[PDB]
């Protein structure tokens, strides 16, 4: 995260760390949506252009963390994966359309003050909250600047940006399955996600029922915190059907 | 810096 | 999940975090 601040203890109990077995390293962010399911971006697991193609046995999921590198004894829980599900129509060749993946844990994790799932939006929550100008929150242990690492989880709040503006800021063809967020050059406030943060959650707090909803998944951007550029996120509600499908069937 | 040693039980 | 999105150390204790007010104020 660029231009964010240290998170408070227990501020994002659904935040998950995707960790590589060997060499041991931070790969991406992710989120806990139930006792046995983790949501992340497909590009974190599969992206041929960068020779990336991980399987269940290649990594670990670490839940309830705050510190980036310390093994937080008696607090964090480390879990193994049983199966990975990448969206059948994930478009990694062109624009990362449908950048989404589900991961099934080998055994359920027990909740605590530091581990708790986030809600998935319903049509009404999405229709009501996904509006230009409304702010969401992004969290992660990623890079602090484009071109180092934080000591503890970082957080930043960013406004959703008008579709036309998102479109006119890049050459990439953007779809209905994505939205962009960030401050404009004239707003006098900065902030963005960066390398290591992708796959992480973009959440919003409903003012109707006071719950936190994951509206997006950090998907892609061109650089980090560059003026006139914006971070792009996977539209979780537009893809909810597939999510329920996988969970209900598997 | 680099990460800290996590229990062996999680690497098998 | 039944109590999804309600944090043990915040919503459940009726305590607010440092910047959530910023989000709520943006929701006209
Ligand atoms: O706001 C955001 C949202 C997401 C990201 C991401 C993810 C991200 C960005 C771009 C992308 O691919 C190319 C972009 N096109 C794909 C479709 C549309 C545009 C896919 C994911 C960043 C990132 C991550 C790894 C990397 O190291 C490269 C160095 N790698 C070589 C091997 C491993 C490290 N460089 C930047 S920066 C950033 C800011
Ligand atoms: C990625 O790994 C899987 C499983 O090992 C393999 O079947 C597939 O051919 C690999 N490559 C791609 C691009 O999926
Ligand atoms: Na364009
Ligand atoms: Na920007």
């Amino acid at each position: 995260i660029v231009e964010g601040s240290d998170a408070e203890i227990g501020m994002s109990p659904w935040q998950v760390m995707l960790f590589r077995k060997s060499p041991q390293e931070l790969l991406c962010g992710a989120s806990l949506i139930s006792d046995r399911w983790v949501l992340t971006a497909a590009h974190c697991l599969l992206y041929p252009p960068w020779d990336k193609n991980f399987t269940e046995n290649d990594l670990l999921v670490r839940i309830g963390k705050h510190s980036r590198t310390r093994y937080e004894r008696n607090i964090e829980k480390i879990s193994m994966l049983e199966k990975i599900y990448i969206h059948p129509r994930y478009n990694w060749r062109e624009n990362l359309d449908r950048d989404i993946a589900l991961m099934k844990l080998k055994k359920p994790v027990a909740f605590s003050d530091y581990i708790h799932p986030v809600c998935l939006p319903d049509r009404e929550t999405a229709a009501s909250l996904l509006q230009a100008g409304y702010k969401g929150r992004v969290t992660g242990w990623g890079n602090l600047k484009e071109t180092g690492q934080p000591s503890v989880l970082q957080v930043v709040n960013l406004p959703i940006v008008e579709r036309p503006v998102c479109k006119d800021s890049t050459r990439i063809r953007i779809t209905d399955n994505m939205f962009c967020a960030g401050y404009k050059p004239d707003e006098g406030k900065r902030g963005d996600a960066c390398e290591g943060d992708s796959g992480g959650p973009f959440v919003m707090k409903s003012p109707f029922n006071n719950r936190w909803y994951q509206m997006g998944i950090v998907s892609w951007g061109e650089g980090c915190d560059r003026d006139g550029k914006y971070g792009f996120y996977t539209h979780v509600f537009r893809l909810k059907k597939w999510i329920q499908k996988v969970i209900d069937q598997f | 810096g680099d990460f800290e040693e996590i229990p062996e039980e999680y690497l098998q | 999940e039944a109590d999804c999105g309600l944090r043990p150390l915040f919503e459940k204790k009726s305590l607010e975090d440092k910047t959530e007010r910023e989000l709520l104020e943006s929701y006209i």
